[PDB]
């Protein structure tokens, strides 16, 4: 894969080759934070329309939510959401997917529980972030970096 | 408490970030954890004119060298070239944990020597005057 | 059944297919707005009456202006169409899309 | 410290004050300011407009200089008065290199120190608006780390010599980051006594002669012990001050603005006390008589400086004030206000009205613009205008559009023969390079052993830069105008900073006149105080129904002389005249449509309109004259109008006016249901009806199908009305058309048509996709060549799609408003035009030596043939930010509300 | 002598040595003017000799701008010999076109200089430090490596505490180096220049 | 005629005809030699 953020002049021509390099050979392309230039979106929509990739290509592209995304773009895209997500079983669960079973399982035995401790303190802040002013004063970040 | 912090944050081979209203002592901690581990420390009073290549060549400057670079008023650079310097930033966090274990990374388009001594200190004030949010990456 | 020339709203593509279809004996020449080979292919289309299929109309080019007026002189036995600086004899079977 | 400071105030007109005496508060304030500068390195002197930071930081400095011998340097940076990138410097995109800023250059230089600089005091003074985006560059520099950062990772350290102050008004937009770092002296508007710049006034009148012992010093010295008492303590002068700061203006008033007013006042007295001198060498001036006279003229003087922006009933009110609270020796007057009195140089009172009598103007120049109907308020400001402009004093004209500014200034300079104006007209997207084009093309930059100094082309000669619309230019998110700060550093600096080399430029014949609408017009904005502090503001208001019946009935009277059946309809004419345009004003205003303004303008356009109607013709009769009379009041009132009610309603009016002031006339003969005008069957500018008129403009467009643009049309009244209003603006000269309708409408094909019926080649720019304002320069070019140097009618036609940023309408405004683009023909093209110029005049016939004169028959020719057609949709938006962005387009184009079919 | 003229320009019998006085300030205001002008361009020459001397292969990467150095070199040691010649300030002064030659030479120093930061850039990777210093300091840096105490100024940029070194007398053994008021650290092993 | 010939002949030895340029045409053609100067890379100071 080939990960770029937008946001310089260098950046769009990097992303541009990769696009090409990908498309001809058949490699993965990311390219993040694409909410900043929506005017380059827009021929990136229509390059991307014009051109036939190869049969193994995946584009992924990432945004926060705004407004001056473009509507073509965001129609031609396949739409996922990304939020905190709702609900104790639901967090552990993410959480339980990100963590790798082979860095979980190592020893000792008790490196699963402390694990399964974090996720438990992990859902119930992320819930009392959910449940804002009271649970907590502000909305932090609590998240998966932490 | 900044001590602990930020040198747990060095541990992790990640930059420091302390964050609050102004005359709190951010910089100042960080001048002072820097010397007091015996490293050169460069203060960055950085602008939205701090363009891509800029922020690359003080990058490699700062990489070669093997020096401290606190930037200072961080949310000033403007999302795009925020999100651009983020590449930089995580190319040279990789170098660093490469070298953690000829060790070189891309910043650029050239190849350029990383010092283990090296890291990247950014201070900010949320809602100074309207400032960039830094993206999530 | 146009006067003004027609504008096509397809987020499917399929007028645009059934435009190339319609006009295959008479061959028409796809370009869009934002083609660096665009003034010439329109220059080609006024010149031949070949009919045109222009895409991307959002990046409209004011270049189209006179030919969307129908802005013609008729110095003599000659029909023109001013297309920017250059002026070009137009072809009574021109079309746009 | 304090005798030193005793001792520089002494040499510098300055009063000093032991610590209870009237210099006390600022004595200490000094002193304040010299510990905080020994304490600290970064430093802010905070404090309303006029209250002596700039004086206590001057006094420090020469004070310091003489106690410890070594000299200070003090650097002046007004960081609003250029970009950021100018104030600190830029990296090039393409070639990665730097370039010093102004700041970083001046601190660069001293760092270097090649001249020393290392065992000099250097302070460099802020002298402007501090807002986040410049003096966060300065944390780090102000903070102890003592380095200024650049992009490019040169950092540069303060040396300890260095002290960085900020000269600030307020700090509303300052952030607490900022105000951490610097330490604070706290000036307020009660440090300076009005009785110190009483003291500083007279000190500086006793010396410092006002020609450049003398004559001229004793008269000073005298007129200074004469005017004493009225200064000092309570008197007169601090009285009508505080009276006065009761009454209402339209500018804010500040004590410093009217206090250099009265200043300028008195020194233009003394002046005057030489000229009589000079006048009568047989007979000296008798201490009696300056006496007399000065003590009327310091009355008149401060009504003036205390009342000149403020209206008729005010600075009535401020004069009899005056009269009930001091005891000086005034003219008897039941009804008549002191302002209606002048002091003539015997020292008695005149009434103004004695001045000018009425006038009668030759039929030839009877309405030109160059002709000024002499009045009360006409040479009572003509008076004052003369006085601001003697000692080249900036000066700020006020009021409703279309009231007389410009005709007034006009007219008082053309008292003045060494004066040369340059009229600049401002707009919203208005910088410093405006004023920086006009200096490339008037003025050469001449190097001398002090500096450099910028001085006009025409030796011994004065440029007065006359700006239009000083209000308009933008605030920026933090409350600045740039060219605002530009204009105050160029006035009290005396100077401006080049940009190339970051090189101090002085001014030395170069003065300032401004005009601008009252700031609570929607697209204008309050003048800084600050900048407001050295220019005096005067008020001209509309002249009022008593004044206009005279005015245009002197007109009226006077091209009523042709045909001599219809000399006695010229009262009844000019009483219809007033009250329809009195009703228009009454009745739409700029609360409905943004160019709902009437003015004298529009009454001035009327004469004329009747007049070019009656020139050719010499035989009409009253019905004739009615109808003329009618046509042009519809030209005139309805043409902008957009719902038809308010047509309806005009029409109504007009026919309820000319009914109302002519009676027993011919109604069916006086109006008529279509009313049009021609001159394109006959010879001359006849009315003419529907049906021929409908055949021949048939005929034309069927001839004009094959020549110009083979598109059928379908004829309508409506039609026809466009068609000849618009080649009415073809035949009138200057004449600008705007047009405001839906797309497709036919708008630009009638404007081609009548354009071809009149002769005029059709100029359109042709835009396209990357279409720059390098091409529309270029396209502009080409157009000011045809049209100036070929002598070639050209309409030139632009459509609002054809603008694609400010760059085009800010270029277009000062075309349509000048007939010139200064820094349009620079370098090769200029001197590629100034050839052509030459083979024009050749061919013209006229002989032409300089560039200048070349240049203003180039713009003399450009103003005659070139004609611009403005097309564009009707908006609310639109309309408000076109009216912000280009007053030429409401003001100089004739605006035709085409609308919807 | 400039200020002392200005001040019996003024007062009180001008008028007897105004003609006298009025050229003399003429001539001192000129000679002033090229002074300041001869005191850049012999800053600008020295350290563009010292880089253009003491680094090899310029003339192969940069072969036009070191033709055009050597040809203003060649006419700034012509004028080296002119003012040996004639060492009086007057006769420099009076000797023709001087003015307007030091301009010009002004111009094309600063023009060879700015032509420079693509070789630069090389010495800035070559030593890591040199990223902290600007082209200007660094061009003197460069130039001066023969010279070495003018470098003393710029060690506070491309350093922490070190503001300047120790030197031995004969200009070649680097004793220690020093802070900025005084204290200093003494090397166990001088390097040798 | 013998002016066509003339300037050809001294264009063909020399490079160059004096007096071909004058006025305007020399200023235009000096701003498009420095200009072309540049894009070749050479610097050059006036008109020489
Ligand atoms: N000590 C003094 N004695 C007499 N007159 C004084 C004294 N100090 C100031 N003045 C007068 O006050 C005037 C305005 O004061 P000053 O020039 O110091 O303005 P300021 O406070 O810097 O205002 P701004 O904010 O407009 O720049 C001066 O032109 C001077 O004539
Ligand atoms: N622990 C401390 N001891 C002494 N002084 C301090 C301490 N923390 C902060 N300061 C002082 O407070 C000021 C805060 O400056 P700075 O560190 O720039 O704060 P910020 O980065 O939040 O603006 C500095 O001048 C510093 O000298
Ligand atoms: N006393 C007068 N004599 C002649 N014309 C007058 C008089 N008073 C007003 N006017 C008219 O008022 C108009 C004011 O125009 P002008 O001064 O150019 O605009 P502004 O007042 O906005 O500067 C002029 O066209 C002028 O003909
Ligand atoms: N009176 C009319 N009769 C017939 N067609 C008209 C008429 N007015 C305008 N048109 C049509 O409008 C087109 C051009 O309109 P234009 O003059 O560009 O209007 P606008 O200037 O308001 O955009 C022409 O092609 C013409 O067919
Ligand atoms: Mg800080
Ligand atoms: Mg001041």
């Amino acid at each position: 894969i080939t990960s770029i953020a937008i946001g310089s002049a260098e950046g769009f021509n990097q992303a541009d080759k990769a696009i090409n390099t990908a498309v001809k050979s058949g490699r993965w392309v990311m390219l993040k934070n694409v909410h900043l230039a929506p005017g380059w979106l827009m021929q990136l929509e229509k390059k991307l329309h014009s051109l036939q990739p190869h049969a193994c290509f995946r584009l992924f592209l990432t945004m926060e939510i705004n407004p001056k995304v473009p509507v073509n773009l965001l129609r031609a895209g396949r739409i996922f959401v990304f939020e905190p997500p709702p609900g104790v079983k639901a967090n552990m669960l993410r959480t339980f997917s990100s963590i790798p079973v082979s860095r979980i399982c190592k020893s000792p035995n008790e490196r699963a529980r402390l694990y399964f401790l974090l996720a438990w303190f992990h859902a119930i802040i992320q819930e009392r972030l959910r449940y804002a002013p009271l649970g907590w004063s502000k909305k932090y970040e609590f998240g998966e970096s932490d | 408490r900044c001590y602990l912090t930020m040198t747990q944050a060095l541990e992790a081979r990640l930059g420091g970030s302390p964050f609050g209203p102004a005359g709190t002592g951010k910089t100042e901690s960080v001048k002072a954890l820097g010397h007091q581990l015996g490293r050169f420390v460069l203060v960055f009073n950085c602008d939205e004119t701090f363009d891509f290549q800029a922020m690359g060549r003080i990058f490699v400057g700062l990489c070669q060298v093997g020096a401290w670079g606190c930037f200072d008023e961080f949310n000033r650079l403007e999302e795009r070239m925020l999100s651009a310097v983020s590449q930089q930033v995580q190319c040279i966090q990789e170098a660093l944990r490469e070298h953690s274990n000829p060790i070189t990374c891309e910043l650029l388009n050239k190849q350029v020597k990383v010092s283990p001594d090296m890291a990247i200190f950014i201070t900010m004030n949320p809602g100074y005057a309207g400032r960039s949010n830094l993206p999530d990456n | 059944r146009f006067n003004r020339y027609p504008l096509i709203i397809d987020p499917s593509g399929q007028a645009t297919e059934f435009i190339m279809n319609e006009y295959k004996d008479r061959k028409i020449t796809r370009t869009s707005f934002l083609d660096d080979a665009f003034r010439k292919n329109l220059e080609s289309a006024l010149r031949f009456g070949n009919p045109l299929l222009v895409q991307d109309v959002e990046s409209y080019d004011p270049v189209l202006n006179p030919v969307l007026n129908r802005e013609v002189r008729r110095t003599g036995g000659r029909v023109l169409i001013t297309l920017g600086d250059q002026d070009i004899d137009l072809s009574p079977s021109f079309v746009i899309f | 410290l304090r005798e030193e400071l005793k001792k520089v105030c002494q040499e510098m007109y300055l009063t000093y004050g032991d610590g209870e005496e009237v210099g006390g508060m600022w004595v200490e304030k000094v002193l304040q300011l010299y510990q905080i500068t020994q304490i600290n390195h970064g430093l802010m002197m905070v404090g309303p407009s006029g209250s002596g930071k700039s004086m206590a930081w001057r006094v420090l400095l020469k004070a310091l200089e003489r106690l410890e011998g070594v000299e200070g340097v003090a650097h002046i940076i007004d960081p609003k008065a250029i970009s950021k990138d100018h104030l600190y410097g830029t990296l090039d995109p393409n070639t990665r290199e730097w370039t010093d800023g102004l700041f970083t250059h001046v601190l660069r230089k001293i760092i270097d120190s090649v001249r020393g600089e290392l065992q000099k005091r250097q302070w460099i003074v802020f002298d402007g608006d501090v807002d986040p985006e410049w003096v966060e560059n300065l944390n780090s520099v102000l903070d102890d780390n003592k380095l200024l950062t650049l992009p490019n990772g040169e950092r540069l350290s303060l040396p300890p010599n260095v002290r960085i102050m900020f000269e600030v008004q307020d700090l509303k937009y300052a952030t607490l980051a900022t105000v951490s770092r610097c330490g604070m002296v706290w000036f307020s508007e009660d440090v300076l006594s009005t009785d110190m710049i009483f003291n500083n006034f007279l000190a500086r009148l006793r010396s410092i002669p006002l020609d450049e012992a003398s004559p001229m010093l004793q008269i000073q010295r005298d007129a200074a012990t004469i005017m004493q008492p009225y200064f000092t303590s309570n008197g007169l002068v601090t009285k009508a001050l505080e009276h006065a700061f009761q009454l209402e203006h339209i500018m804010d008033l500040t004590r410093l603005r009217c206090l250099g007013s009265l200043f300028s006042m008195l020194h233009q007295a003394c002046r005057n006390v030489a000229q009589y001198n000079a006048n009568h060498p047989d007979f000296p001036m008798q201490i009696e008589q300056l006496e007399r006279y000065i003590q009327r003229y310091l009355v008149y003087a401060i009504l003036w400086s205390l009342s000149g922006d403020s209206r008729l009933k005010m600075r009535a009110e401020l004069g009899e004030y005056i009269r009930r609270i001091t005891t000086v020796p005034l003219p008897t007057a039941p009804n008549i206000p002191i302002i209606d009195y002048e002091v003539s140089i015997s020292g008695e009172w005149s009434p103004w009205q004695a001045k000018v009598p009425q006038i009668e103007v030759e039929t030839h120049k009877v309405a030109a613009p160059d002709v000024v109907v002499p009045t009360l308020d006409t040479v009572r400001h003509e008076a004052l205008l003369y006085t601001w402009l003697a000692e080249h004093k900036p000066l700020v004209l006020c009021g409703p559009p279309g009231s007389g500014k410009t005709m007034t200034l006009f007219s008082a300079l053309r008292a003045l023969p060494d004066m040369e104006v340059v009229g600049l007209n401002f707009s919203s997207a208005t910088t410093p390079e405006l004023l920086l084009k006009t200096f490339d093309h008037y003025c050469e930059y001449r190097r001398t052993p002090n500096g450099v100094v910028l001085a006009p082309v025409q030796l011994g000669k004065w440029l007065v830069l006359f700006c239009d619309e000083i209000n308009l230019p933008d605030m920026d998110k933090y409350g600045t105008q740039r060219v605002i700060s530009f204009i105050r550093q160029m006035v009290e600096h005396g100077g401006f900073y080049r940009t190339s080399d970051q090189t101090w430029v002085k001014l030395e014949r170069i003065q300032f006149v401004g005009a601008c609408n009252p700031p609570t017009d929607p697209g204008r904005k309050p003048l800084s105080h600050r900048f407001l502090r050295h220019v005096p503001v005067v008020y001209v208001d509309y002249p009022g129904p008593a004044s206009l019946t005279q005015i245009y009935g002197t007109f009226n009277r006077a091209m009523l002389r042709l045909i001599p059946s219809l000399r006695t309809y010229a009262e009844p004419l000019t009483a219809a005249m007033v009250e329809f345009y009195t009703m228009s004003q009454e009745r739409f205003t700029q609360d409905t449509q943004p160019h709902y303004i009437y003015s004298p303008r529009e009454m001035t356009r009327w004469v004329r309109g009747i007049f070019e109607a009656l020139r050719p013709l010499e035989t009409l009769p009253v019905e004739g004259l009615i109808r003329i009379w009618a046509h042009e009041a519809l030209r005139l009132f309805q043409d902008r109008l957009v719902e038809d009610e308010e047509r309806r309603w005009t029409d109504e009016n007009i026919d309820t006016v000319a009914l109302k002031h002519f009676p027993n006339i011919d109604r069916e003969k006086a109006m008529s249901r279509p009313i049009l005008y021609s001159n394109w069957l006959s010879k001359d500018y006849i009315p003419v009806d529907q049906e021929e008129l409908r055949d021949y403009v048939k005929a034309r467009l069927k001839v004009f199908y094959e020549e110009e643009l083979d598109v059928p049309l379908v004829l309508f009244n409506e039609v026809l009305d466009h068609v000849l209003r618009i080649d009415r603006i073809f035949r009138q000269p200057q004449g600008h058309l705007l047009l405001i309708g839906v797309s497709g409408a036919g708008k630009t094909t009638l404007s081609r048509f009548v354009a071809w019926m009149n002769g005029l080649s059709v100029y359109q720019i042709k835009v396209h996709r990357k279409y720059t304002g390098e091409d529309f320069d270029e396209d502009l070019r080409t157009v000011l060549r045809r049209s100036g140097c070929k002598n070639e009618k050209i309409a030139f036609i632009m459509d609002e799609s054809n603008v694609l940023d400010s760059g085009f309408l800010e270029r277009m405004n000062t075309l349509l408003a000048n007939g010139e683009v200064p820094g349009l023909f620079e370098g090769d093209e200029y001197a590629t035009l100034m050839t052509q110029c030459k083979e024009g005049a050749q061919k013209e016939g006229l002989m032409l030596d300089s560039h200048e004169e070349l240049y203003k028959w180039f713009t003399s020719q450009v103003i005659r043939n070139l004609h611009v057609v403005f097309t564009m949709n009707p908006s609310s938006e639109g309309l408000k930010d076109r009216a912000a962005t280009s007053p030429a387009l409401f003001n100089r184009c004739v605006l035709n509300w085409f609308g919807d079919w | 002598h400039i200020n002392s003229v200005s001040a019996m320009k003024l007062s009180p019998y001008y008028k007897v040595f105004e003609e006298d006085a009025l050229s003399w300030e003429d001539k001192l205001n000129r000679i002033m003017a090229l002074f300041d002008v001869w005191i850049d361009v012999q800053r600008r020459w020295v350290y563009l000799e010292g880089i253009f001397t003491g680094s090899a292969d310029i003339k192969h990467l940069l072969p036009v701008e070191t033709q055009r150095f050597q040809s203003i070199s060649t006419e700034f040691l012509a004028l080296m010999k002119k003012v040996s010649k004639s060492p009086l300030v007057m006769d420099v002064l009076n000797i023709q076109g001087v003015q307007r030659s030091l301009e010009r030479l002004a111009d094309l120093l600063g023009k060879i200089q700015k032509a420079l930061g693509e070789y630069l850039e090389r010495e800035r990777s070559s030593f890591p430090r040199f990223y902290f210093v600007g082209d200007e300091d660094l061009l003197e840096i460069i130039g001066n490596s023969k010279n070495v105490a003018k470098l003393q100024k710029h060690f506070k940029k491309m350093f922490a505490g070190v503001s300047s070194i120790i030197l031995n007398e004969d200009n070649s053994v680097v004793l220690g180096i020093s802070s900025r008021e005084g204290e200093e650290v003494m090397f166990k092993t001088p390097v040798s220049i």
